């Protein structure tokens, strides 16, 4: 039962940026143990026993701490440093994880590239209709993604999710998806999908009209 | 240098035995602990238990008593066993061994399996809803996003390719989202507006569980 608190929970820091990262332990450890998780890969061991580099590790990181008060430091923050860190602690059985730092690339912010779809004629076959808006490639992760039949927020019946930062331009995307049933989006026209973000306050928004095209 | 792998389902029901077996090779089990940690969804870690070189096994208090772990010292490999799992039971499983150093060098190292993903639920095989997405107009920019949607299906997981992997650079697969016991997932490709509709293109979507072979060329609407 020894408690892992790790902080920050998330962050984004610049190449070349000095990172902390901290595990507070419920009780004295007489180590701590870090972990380092890319998105593909298992665990692996980044530091030992506090302070020790452990293999395949690079020199610009490094561990201190004794007691109840653990960190994990970057001098330089390089690309590839780019993951989820856990700190551990096995000197009281069971050995306990901390909830873990997960690590991204800060670059420059870009502006959510929108895109709506109406419903399928293939999906009006059946008793539903989805509404699909796709929000890719922006900066920073934290997006709102609004919803507007008529005009008019409608909230729940949405589905949505995120990509992870992108491995080549270190962006973001996420999808949002309304499914109505076919009676109720055949009773509506207008459909919009609103993104407020951070390029500028009220924003990006794409519509179309059921009343268009076919 | 050791190579640790992950065997067993994919998928249980609840109220079931979870069933993995981790083999070991590159080194022996007569030596050392090894152990099974899983990865919830959130990604937290939980250390679930060992079994050490004399066969001797520690069991993480928080699975209670469902928790066992056995071994095949002839055979090079540890199982674990855990009874009745509930859908919060769904994480992916990897058998791995503690820190240490070894032959000669200077630096401590660890060894991890791939991992497995396991999911409880009492779903069943549920082929996907193929769906093209193309924009209802268009005037300007260089750019068209386009993309399909893979809806109800069961269980993970799903692949998506553009025009048999000749489209990626603008391509975006998003996560699985389980929605009243079905998954759903959606993609989304990026081409320049001189290329479609002038010229072709397709969503390949194929689902492991249920043998489905979807294309589906994106055409105006």
């Amino acid at each position: 039962d020894i408690v892992l608190s790790q902080s920050p929970a998330i962050m984004s820091a610049s190449p070349g940026e000095k990172v902390t990262i901290t595990c507070s332990a419920s009780s004295s450890v007489s180590y701590m143990h870090w972990f380092q998780q890319k998105p593909g890969t298992s665990p692996k061991l980044c530091i030992y026993t506090t302070s020790n580099l452990a293999s395949g590790v690079p020199a610009r990181f490094s561990g201190s701490g004794s007691g109840t008060s653990y960190s994990l430091t970057i001098s330089r923050m390089e690309a590839e440093d780019a993951a989820t860190y856990y700190c551990q602690q096995r000197s009281t059985y069971p050995p306990t994880f901390g909830s873990g730092t997960k690590l991204e690339i800060k670059r420059a912010d870009a502006a959510p590239t929108v895109s709506i779809f109406p419903p399928s004629s293939e999906q009006l076959t059946s008793g539903g209709a989805s509404v699909v808006c796709f929000l890719n490639n922006f900066y920073p992760r934290d997006i709102n993604v609004k919803w507007k039949i008529d005009g008019s927020e409608r909230q729940n019946g949405v589905l949505n999710s995120w990509t992870d930062q992108d491995s080549k331009d270190s962006t973001y995307s996420m999808s949002s998806t309304l499914t109505l049933t076919k009676d109720e989006y055949e009773r509506h026209n207008s459909y919009t999908c609103e993104a407020t973000h951070k390029t500028s306050t009220s924003p990006i928004v794409k519509s179309f009209n059921r009343n268009e095209c076919a | 240098e050791v190579q640790l792998q992950e065997s067993g389902p994919s998928l249980v029901k609840p109220s079931q035995t979870l069933s993995l077996t981790c083999s070991v090779t590159g080194d022996s089990i007569t030596s050392g602990y090894w152990n099974w940690i899983r990865k919830f969804p959130g990604n937290k870690l939980e250390y679930m238990g060992y079994i050490s070189y004399s066969g001797s096994t520690y069991y993480n208090p928080s699975l209670k008593s469902r928790l066992s772990i056995t071994r095949d010292t002839s055979r090079n490999q540890y199982y674990l066993q855990l009874k009745s799992v509930t859908p919060e039971d769904t994480a992916t499983y990897y058998c791995a061994s503690p820190p240490g150093y070894y032959g000669s060098g200077p630096y401590a190292m660890d060894y991890w399996g791939q991992g497995t993903s396991v999911t409880v639920s009492s779903a069943k095989t549920t082929p996907p809803s193929v769906y093209p997405l193309a924009p209802g107009s268009a005037q300007t920019n260089s750019m068209v996003t386009l993309g399909c949607l893979v809806k109800g299906y069961f269980p993970e997981p799903v692949t998506v390719t553009w025009n048999s992997g000749s489209l990626s650079s603008g391509v975006h697969t998003f996560p699985a989202v389980l929605q009243s016991d079905l998954y759903t997932l959606s993609s989304s490709v990026t081409v320049p507006s001189s290329t479609w509709p002038s010229e072709t293109v397709t969503c390949n979507v194929a689902h492991p569980a249920s043998s489905t072979k979807v294309d589906k060329k994106i055409s105006p609407g």
